């Protein structure tokens, strides 16, 4: 005893108006900007059954020679990883009659199309950031659950995870984390596997005939909306994790953004990536809390935007700020 | 991942108590699939355990929609729950050899459990780091 | 009073505008590090704010006078003051 | 079968009695294997046995490279003394996951056989049939 599963009158009614057809003017007023779907490459899945990577993992060691002396033969060990990835589609589901009623088609279902690209774009990004292979096997792991940990003391050589992941110390029930990433072909980027397309893939699949229990054919014209998309993580000295950051201590004057932002800056790698975008991923309370006043912005056509040393800080409004305390691995 | 519905032994089931999988996938004839090209399968487990001991998780195989006789294909041991979390797989990567006729997963505990669910089933490409 | 010419500034130093009688208790935490000052003297109990486990320490301090090393929490157990007053 | 030297476990070595794997891998650094591209392997026996009860060739893997750190990639499990034949593959298809620097070959067998022979390795393309 509802209204609310298919499209119906009221909501072309209230859309498609202006005395008149359908707007192409649809204010997006749940558009969570996540500049992460931007910045982030994409790439074929060549391989073609989960994106594979090679990673170097040990180096020959030369020798000097002594007055014709031999060198022995040097092997490079190498380690090998596979990235899987995952799929997400939508359909819409309008009457006929209902389509042609309005005085237009294409753009009744353009408008219906966008709201399908943004609400595909949050959740693409919440599970980019949020996104475990660990409970929802259908999810391609985001950033964060390859991180769900840290050591103590860091090794002197980056040799795992935890040897990225900072703990800014902190417990509750609002705790928030901060990510640095370089996207590049040889660090982080998306994956469209093979033959499916890259990005999002709007489908018009014309006009159908439906059913029911009890016979009840009518026409309905449905758009089929599809994107896949796979997370990998190539040398993931590339990324590192901030967690636990309390928001409470943090609006509050109890710690510093900033050590926490030197210090991420230290366990990260220098950028010698040609080619690759990177960028900082923090939510709104990160950049609220930077009002702290030498680091400053830099020249980009006079924008909106931090270069917290040389690198861009996009605010994504995707980051939640209330996750669960990441553990040590003692 | 893109694992899918139908080569899929159980769905986030608990198993909480001494139970078995419910979806036994049966094949009328005896292709004993792993040869040759491989095929990815987990079981591992989705959602803690909480008051369990052990989770013995056999791939029994038989030849009857009931198991009157069955086969085990891969077994994890006396697992113990301390490392039951998200994520612990319990058997090896690809398919097994010697899936005669029929496939289900047992499920013995020692114990019983208040909490714990796994996904086992087939994946068209395993998910690593 | 009031103010009409402005002179150098950002050193003269001036004292924190907030203020609040505190009631000690054994599990209250305050939400930002503050400095409290007994007004009558006594020993008290409290919390530093760094050291997430920091357990306590008695400062026994005079009438009227400060206590070092600002605050994170008031302990009702171990203070003999009756007139915290936090800044 | 494209078995290969500087990659073998053993290299037709004999089985009677209580004994590990002749030679021991050693893979530079302690990295992953199984994780990624498949990599198959084949502990197989390839010669019969005799009054030995069972046989237990599990690949023991260890940091170190004696082996005072005893971790179980994959057992054999307690094969009965009826199905130790020629071409019996005893473990897995392909390489567990979680390889250390070292892994081994333990052959623990119930009573010591008069007969008895394994090659177990890493191979290019498993050969089935």
């Amino acid at each position: 005893t509802l209204g609310n599963t298919y499209l119906t009158l009221a909501d072309v009614q209230k859309q498609k108006d202006g005395k008149g057809n359908v707007t192409s003017e649809i204010i997006e007023m749940l558009a969570e900007t996540n500049p992460i779907l931007e910045d982030m490459v994409v790439m074929e899945c060549n391989d073609g059954t989960g994106h594979l990577t090679t990673i170097r993992t040990g180096l020959p060691q030369a020798t000097w020679r002594r007055l014709y002396e031999g060198v022995q033969p040097a092997k490079s060990t190498t380690r090998q990883i596979k990235d899987s990835t995952g799929t997400l589609e939508a359909w819409s589901e309008v009457d006929e009659k209902l389509v042609k009623l309005s005085k237009d088609k294409q753009q009744l279902m353009l408008n219906e199309a966008a709201a399908f690209l943004e609400g595909m774009n949050q959740t693409m990004a919440s599970t980019l950031f949020y996104g475990n292979t660990a409970t929802d096997a259908v999810k391609f792991m985001g950033l964060a659950p390859r991180f769900n940990a840290y050591r103590a003391a860091r090794n002197l050589k980056p040799v795992d995870t935890a040897d990225q992941v900072i703990d800014a110390g902190g417990t509750g029930s609002d705790l928030t984390s901060i990510w640095m990433v370089v996207w590049g072909d040889r660090t982080a980027h998306g994956l469209y596997p093979e033959g499916t397309s890259a990005g999002l893939q709007r489908e018009y699949l014309g006009a159908e005939t439906k059913e029911l229990g009890d016979g009840g054919v009518y026409r309905v014209v449905r758009e089929k909306f599809e994107w896949d998309l796979g997370l990998t993580v190539r040398d993931f000295r590339y990324v590192v994790r901030i967690a636990n950051i309390d928001v409470s201590d943090l609006q509050a004057g109890t710690i510093d953004i900033y050590a926490l932002l030197r210090k991420a800056y230290y366990r990260l790698e220098n950028r010698v990536i040609t080619g690759g975008r990177a960028a900082l991923y923090c939510n709104a309370d990160v950049t609220e809390a930077m009002d702290a006043a030498r680091l400053t912005p830099m020249q980009v056509d006079g924008k909106e935007v931090m270069m917290y040393r040389g690198i861009p800080v996009r605010e994504c409004d995707a980051i939640l700020s209330t996750e669960t305390a990441v553990p040590s691995v003692a | 991942m893109i694992m899918d519905k139908e080569n899929t032994f159980s769905y986030k089931q608990a198993i909480t108590g001494t139970a078995v999988s419910t979806n036994v996938i049966d094949l009328g004839v005896s292709r004993d699939i792993g040869k040759g090209v491989p095929v990815p399968i987990i079981i591992q487990v989705v959602e803690d355990f909480a008051d369990a001991t052990s989770l013995t998780a056999t791939l029994q195989t038989s030849e009857t929609e009931n198991f009157s006789s069955a086969t085990t294909l891969a077994t994890s041991g006396a697992v113990p729950v301390a490392d039951l979390t998200a994520g612990k797989q319990l058997a090896v990567q690809y398919m097994p050899l010697g899936t005669q006729r029929y496939l289900r997963v047992n499920y013995t505990v020692s114990g019983t459990a208040t909490a714990g669910a796994v996904t086992a089933g087939v994946v068209m490409s395993h998910q690593q780091n | 009073d009031i103010q009409t010419s402005v002179a150098f500034d950002r050193q003269v130093g001036r004292f924190p505008p907030r203020a609040e009688v505190v009631t000690p208790s054994n599990s209250e935490e305050f939400t930002s590090g503050v400095s409290v000052f007994s007004n009558d003297g006594g020993d008290i109990s409290v919390v530093p704010l760094l050291p997430y486990g920091s357990a306590a320490i008695v400062v026994t301090v005079a009438a009227g006078g400060f206590v070092p090393f600002m605050v994170r929490k008031v302990n009702a157990t171990g203070t003999t003051s009756t007139s915290i007053v936090a800044v």
